[PDB]
């Protein structure tokens, strides 16, 4: 009925044709040192079925949007489709943006970015650094604290929120919009 | 024994400077005409030369010698952290008595 | 309900042919049975569904475009965090720190 409490988790990122990646911990997700590994957390159960009610929407619905958009030759029927998957997956990212700015989210944010820097300053120069302040990076690396801020909780099975990813990359499903 | 050449520290010696410290690791370094004062009386040290031997007591108890082992034990060789040390002291002390 | 599970899974319906007496004097106690023991007690099928809204989406007229029935559930408050300790081996007994 409880679980094991540890996570570990990962955010990958390109800059000028050069990979960085930093990996994170639980505990440095608390601000802490060293770890206990003794300690185990209560699963929210409850919890989890709730933001599954949002997660099985959002993929299933994917899912079936899609194989819409294939048995759909009609042009009026199709644009209408593909509106609606790139208006709910947008909903979905600034959701978990919105985690990702939390206690959690933004320290969570900020190691990742401490460890890139660390790893810019050896490999090179650190003044591409600047590339991780541009628009995109920025919402990228929040989307991720995000998913991982939900998954070092019960409220995320790791095999859910990747399959939740594939749905927000199946539509482009960023708009930019300045 | 550490040699360092004083004209360009971020080259000589980045460790040292302040700069670093804050976590300024850009070219940029901190800027010399700025706010506001201050002065320090004193500091929190801990003492330099000292090898000593502690009985510990028929009871007695002493509630701060052992608090203060645990850090001498944590720091005179690594085992963990200090906070590490206490919760293992609990679950020690919680399974047994 | 059950019933339905019943003639599902088995087909028929047998009785033990003791009744029309026995049952009916011996037992109600099937009645006693569901009464204190489980953890399914008898309620009133208005007080069932209080926790259950409804709700429509509609066209012009209009007919319903998209209808949902949800629960009506609060989150939080609380997420508990605790470390076992085993007081003897081979045993679940444990207190929870």
């Amino acid at each position: 009925a409880s679980t094991e409490f540890a996570y570990e988790d990962a955010y990958s990122v390109t800059i000028r044709n050069k990979r960085y990646t930093a990996e994170v911990k639980e505990f440095e997700l608390l601000g802490l040192g060293q770890r206990r590994e003794r300690v185990r957390i209560l699963k929210p159960t409850v919890a989890h079925a709730i933001i599954q009610m949002w997660y099985s929407w959002f993929v299933e619905d994917d899912r079936t949007l899609a194989a819409a958009r294939r048995t759909s030759r009609d042009d009026a029927e199709k644009l209408a489709i593909d509106g609606r998957r790139m208006q709910n997956a947008v909903t979905l990212l600034r959701k978990i943006e919105m985690i990702g700015t939390t206690g959690i989210g933004a320290s969570a944010v900020h190691l990742a970015q401490s460890r890139i820097v660390d790893q810019m300053a050896g490999r090179g120069l650190i003044d591409d650094s600047s590339d991780l302040h541009v628009g995109i990076n920025r919402h990228r690396i929040r989307i991720w604290a995000g998913l991982a801020v939900l998954q070092m909780m019960g409220l995320l099975s790791r095999s859910e929120a990747e399959a939740l990813t594939k749905v927000l990359g199946d539509s482009n499903a960023l708009g930019m919009v300045v | 024994g550490f040699n360092l050449k004083v004209k360009d520290l971020n080259g000589s010696a980045r460790g040292l400077t302040q700069a670093f410290a804050i976590g300024e690791l850009k070219n940029q370094l901190s800027v010399g005409a700025l706010q506001l004062p201050l002065q320090f009386t004193r500091t929190f040290s801990a003492s330099m030369t000292s090898e000593l031997l502690w009985e510990v007591g028929k009871g007695n108890i002493d509630p701060v010698m052992y608090a203060r082992l645990f850090f001498q034990y944590a720091q005179a060789g690594g085992a963990l952290s200090v906070d590490e040390l206490v919760n293992q002291f609990t679950e020690y002390h919680q399974s047994t008595a | 309900i059950a019933y339905q599970d019943m003639v599902k899974q088995r087909g028929r319906a047998e009785v033990i042919f003791s009744d029309e007496e026995l049952s009916s004097t011996i037992i109600p106690w099937f009645i006693e049975a569901m009464s204190e023991v489980s953890p399914f007690k008898l309620r009133p099928i208005n007080e069932t569904t209080s926790y259950i809204g409804q709700t429509s989406a509609i066209d012009h007229m209009g007919q319903p475009s998209h209808v949902v029935v949800y629960e009506d559930w609060q989150f939080a408050k609380e997420i508990t965090a605790f470390t076992p300790v085993k007081l003897a081996n081979n045993s679940n007994q444990r207190f929870l720190d």
